[PDB]
């Protein structure tokens, strides 16, 4: 009654069902995942093949979709495995294996094209003229929310310059200890932007976590051109909200649900494991600010690359050798 | 864990 099918809750997988729906509706990722040459892989341990089955089943099955063979493929069959990892770690586990499988084939370099961005982090001396530039990549950004009112205020805190004065002077080597300024600047933003909000904190005093249920606002449209170093016209960093991963509860109780507008048209649905239901745009955006139910991860897509990232995926996009192998497997289950 | 750390989910140790 929604056009989309859900995922089974086969124990305690937490954020995994929410993450699989996010990656499955990254249509450029989905079509590229179908392209992987996996005819000769082992179904017991091949997670690229395992991800294809889940994607094919999410596209065709009328019944809730199973993930048992997928969890077994990357070694997280223990029910504690998902509680002992963050949502970004799981995504890196999936993306690393599909990108390594894409090496040497026609869909090589997909993962860097969608999710990779370029970041610089510097240290600039105040007295002497020494600067240590450091260029590195990212596939996801961790934002601080405690004290910060909205996504605007978390991005300014991410780039804010830190003063390395006092007994915290920077070791400039030959220049000796020097007062300095450390900071981070963004060079490029990826077409599909993964943003994890730090809604949880372990203090060492008491041996337990603590959830930030403070109110944190995020927009449907996020212009990030201000935070880009060397902004270019004709391609602003204007992003559109696609997914909002939601955790409700406290330090002990917790449920992981995701809201998504599939086609990018602002028509939202709630994906509660096996129950998919239409929902208002306010329930997916403004009801998840907090102040308890609130969001912990956000997925944005560049408006310029919006059309090709969310391109329609038809049955012809799935290779027939893959198709015949999955429909093979389906016949042996029965 | 043994220090002030943040996560996006309820991450526990092993």
């Amino acid at each position: 009654h929604t056009g989309y099918v859900g995922l089974k809750n086969q124990g305690a997988t937490c954020y995994m069902n929410s993450l699989l729906q996010t990656l499955f509706f990254t249509n450029q990722l989905r079509k590229a995942v179908y392209m992987m040459p996996t005819e000769g892989d082992d179904s017991s341990k091949s997670v690229p093949l395992a991800l294809q089955r889940v994607f094919y089943e999410l596209q065709h099955s009328d019944k809730p979709v199973g993930t048992k063979k997928l969890t077994k493929s990357f070694g997280w069959e223990t029910l504690d495995s998902f509680m002992q990892h963050d949502v970004q770690e799981l995504c890196r586990v999936l993306l690393d294996n599909v990108e390594n499988k894409m090496k040497g084939t026609c869909v090589e370099g997909t993962i860097p094209k969608l999710f990779r961005g370029k970041m610089v982090s510097y240290i600039q001396c105040k007295e002497v003229d020494y600067r240590s530039d450091r260029r590195e990549d990212y596939y996801d950004i961790q934002l601080s929310i405690k004290g910060k009112k909205n996504i605007f205020e978390s991005f300014v805190d991410y780039v804010a310059v830190e003063q390395l004065d006092g007994d915290n002077k920077y070791d400039a080597g030959e220049h000796g200890l020097q007062e300095a300024e450390k900071g981070v600047k963004f060079l490029t933003l990826p077409p599909v932007l993964h943003l994890q909000l730090m809604r949880f904190m372990y203090d060492p005093q008491t041996d337990q976590n603590i959830k930030i249920n403070d109110r944190f606002e995020f927009p449907e449209q996020l212009p990030l051109d201000e935070f880009l170093q060397k902004t270019d016209p004709k391609d602003p960093a204007n992003y559109i909200l696609h997914a909002v991963l939601v955790h409700s509860g406290d330090n002990h109780g917790g449920h992981y649900v995701v809201y998504l507008n599939p086609k990018g048209d602002g028509k939202w649905c709630k994906f509660d494991d096996d129950v998919v239901s239409r929902c208002t745009k306010e329930e997916a955006i403004e009801h998840n600010y907090g102040g308890c139910t609130n969001a912990y991860m956000l997925v944005y897509i560049r408006e310029s690359k919006l059309s090709e990232v969310l391109q329609a995926v038809t049955d012809h996009d799935i290779p027939q050798q893959l198709v015949e192998r999955l429909q093979e497997e389906k016949r042996i289950e029965a | 864990f043994f220090r002030i750390r943040y996560f996006a989910t309820n991450v526990r140790c092993k």
